[PDB]
């Protein structure tokens, strides 16, 4: 069957713009997940001099995934959310391209940089603009749903240096495996994503960020009932008074909840003394804060718009557009990966 | 997303009629202006027929038809085969609305059922393609529309007017009805969702001899565009009237520019 027009045919093809001629990325990835590929590309015509990332999609074809990146991502623009700068559609063997501005730096490997081994400003700047991005995504209608480090990425040296950019709307939502990012709702069988969902990733990045440990680390283990995850936050957490969250008794999971936990396990246990191990004080802003987003009841949790009104934010350092607040960077940039 | 204002929508696709027009030349050495109209509600009638046996909601099927619709504005009906495009905007459409992928078999067997028998007397031979197709077409269709995929309708805003009179149980079937008719038209090419919302609303009213003129006047908005929009309205009626799809159909797709093969 020949279902399209010869003339137009050889036109299309003729002007067709091809990443491999546009954009030089052999052996420069810089990273491999289930996301896909990224590289690291520079223009092929010497047109400008500028680093470009290229998220070869995993998979053929217009997947959900694809789908949703390309769709969002192709309304949504403000600073703190990375831009789509192209997208490019490989016929010959259905792979999808998607071509943003490079970041040289994200909070996955910022963090584990200290860990091997976090300035408070920097903390807080960084803090401002993932809330700052997120409130816009959600003024928009949309849910992230994949919130966590590796996610978060900061532009290197150029002219958004510092700037936080949150990145793969792979799973994202309008509303109109590692489960240390998981609200504790959703642990416990919810069937809808929310606002919320959101906001308790970032208070699981936050508190990682003041202290260089996920909060809620376990070990890795279908249905949305994950039980040593559930006991990783209760033993930081506390375990939910009935007046802190009367709800819970609605969670699907609910009476699988009571079946193997016992509340009394954690009668010592809270966000309060995890905090004052890790040199956090219960008295700071910064803790909280920290704990008006890190509230198992979700319509207990704090909102973006009113954590950027915090006065965490008033405190001395004010939060920088620049997180490295024209410091020297001392993160390592990202290495090429030559493996098979 | 949210904000209609700063959306592709509205910033790429929202046309002007005469260059909408001028663009139409192509196809029109071929079918006058009456014809060319029968030909895209013909297509509208097909997608609305396709979802229904996918049994998607009215949303899906309207992002579909917007797909199609912007498709043709700025391509000829020869680019590519329009009998493969509807189905190929209705598969794109469940994926963008989250719905999903509709399956190989699913989307094909649709495809064949739906035009064997509610349209053989326009298209007397099986639908001819198969998912290879579909997903080759989808492709140029996602680059031909320069990627821009969330698309505002008119029922939103519709929905939000109506419950601000306190009249949705009176007015809202009707005035919805009347939207699902405006994708017959152009009006999705040319005016904001909103103001298409309000002329249909308008209609509902006058119907219903319901008087709503104070509500109306005190909205801060364009009333000649809201008009324009009614006059579209009242036009299609007419239109609609004296069209018999089934009767006429056949003659004017055998009339439509086809694609030339290769040589
Ligand atoms: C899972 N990662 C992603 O979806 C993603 C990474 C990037 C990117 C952009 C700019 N620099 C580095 C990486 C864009 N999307």
């Amino acid at each position: 069957m020949e279902f399209m027009d010869y003339d137009f045919k050889v036109k299309l093809s003729s002007e067709r713009e091809r990443v491999e001629d546009l954009f030089e990325y052999e052996g420069c990835k810089v990273g491999r997940g289930t996301y896909g590929h990224v590289y690291k590309a520079k223009r092929k015509d010497g047109k400008d001099d500028k680093d470009y990332a290229l998220k070869q999609i995993e998979g053929t074809g217009i997947s959900m995934s694809a789908c949703r990146e390309i769709a969002l991502l192709r309304e949504l623009k403000h600073p703190n959310v990375i831009s789509l700068q192209k997208v490019f559609l490989s016929h010959a063997d259905r792979k999808v391209w998607l071509l943003f501005d490079y970041a040289e730096h994200d909070l996955w490997h910022i963090i584990k940089f200290h860990r091997a081994s976090l300035p408070r400003g920097m903390v807080k700047s960084l803090l401002y603009q993932i809330l700052d991005g997120i409130h816009y995504l959600h003024a928009n209608w949309v849910l992230h749903r994949d919130l966590k480090p590796a996610n978060i990425l900061v532009m290197g040296e150029g002219p958004e240096r510092g700037r936080v950019k949150i990145a793969d709307m792979g799973f994202a939502r309008l509303f109109n495996v590692t489960f240390w990012y998981r609200a504790p709702e959703l642990l416990l069988g919810a069937r809808h994503y929310t606002k919320a969902i959101d906001i308790w990733a970032i208070g699981c990045i936050f508190a990682e960020l003041l202290t260089s440990e996920p909060i809620f680390h376990c070990r890795q283990e279908s249905n949305p009932y994950h039980h040593d995850q559930l006991d990783r936050i209760f033993n930081v957490m506390g375990f939910p008074a009935d007046k802190d969250w009367e709800d819970i008794k609605k969670m699907p999971e609910h009476s699988t909840l009571m079946k193997d936990f016992r509340r009394n396990t954690y009668t010592n246990c809270s966000l309060i003394k995890y905090m004052e191990k890790h040199k956090v004080k219960p008295d700071s802003k910064a803790f909280h804060l920290l704990q008006k987003l890190l509230t198992m009841d979700p319509i207990k949790r704090i909102t973006s718009e009113q954590a950027m009104q915090d006065p965490y934010f008033l405190e001395d350092p004010l939060p920088t557009s620049d997180v490295f607040a024209g410091c020297q960077i001392p993160y390592p940039k990202r290495e090429f990966l030559t493996e098979e | 997303a949210g904000n209609f204002w700063q959306s592709s929508h509205y910033l790429q696709w929202i046309l002007d009629k005469q260059d909408l027009l001028k663009e139409r030349q192509k196809d029109l050495k071929f079918l006058s202006e009456e014809e060319y109209w029968k030909l895209q509600i013909f297509f509208t009638n097909v997608i609305q027929a396709l979802g229904e046996h996918l049994k998607l909601r009215q949303q899906v099927i309207a992002t579909a038809t917007v797909y199609f619709k912007r498709f043709y504005a700025r391509y000829s009906l020869k680019s590519i085969d329009p009998v493969l495009m509807a189905p190929t905007c209705v598969f794109l459409a469940s994926k963008v609305e989250e719905f999903g992928v509709v399956s190989n078999t699913r989307l094909i067997a649709a495809a064949t059922s739906v035009l064997k028998t509610r349209f053989s007397y326009a298209f007397p031979k099986e639908f001819p393609y198969r998912m290879n197709h579909i997903l080759e077409c989808e492709f140029y269709l996602l680059e031909l529309m320069d990627c821009c995929l969330i698309v505002y309708h008119p029922y939103r805003p519709l929905l939000q007017y109506v419950q601000d009179m306190g009249q949705e149980d009176m007015l809202l079937p009707l005035a919805w009805r009347i939207v699902n008719d405006t994708y017959r038209t152009d009006l999705c090419l040319l005016y904001p969702p909103f103001m298409i919302a309000l002329a249909c609303l308008h209609v509902a009213c006058v119907v219903q001899q319901k008087d709503a003129r104070q509500w109306f006047a005190e909205l801060s908005v364009d009333m000649e565009k809201i008009l324009e929009i009614i006059r579209v309205i009242l036009k299609l009626y007419e239109q609609w009237k004296n069209f018999d799809e089934r009767k006429e159909m056949a003659t004017i797709l055998s009339k439509m520019p086809k694609p030339k093969p290769p040589p």
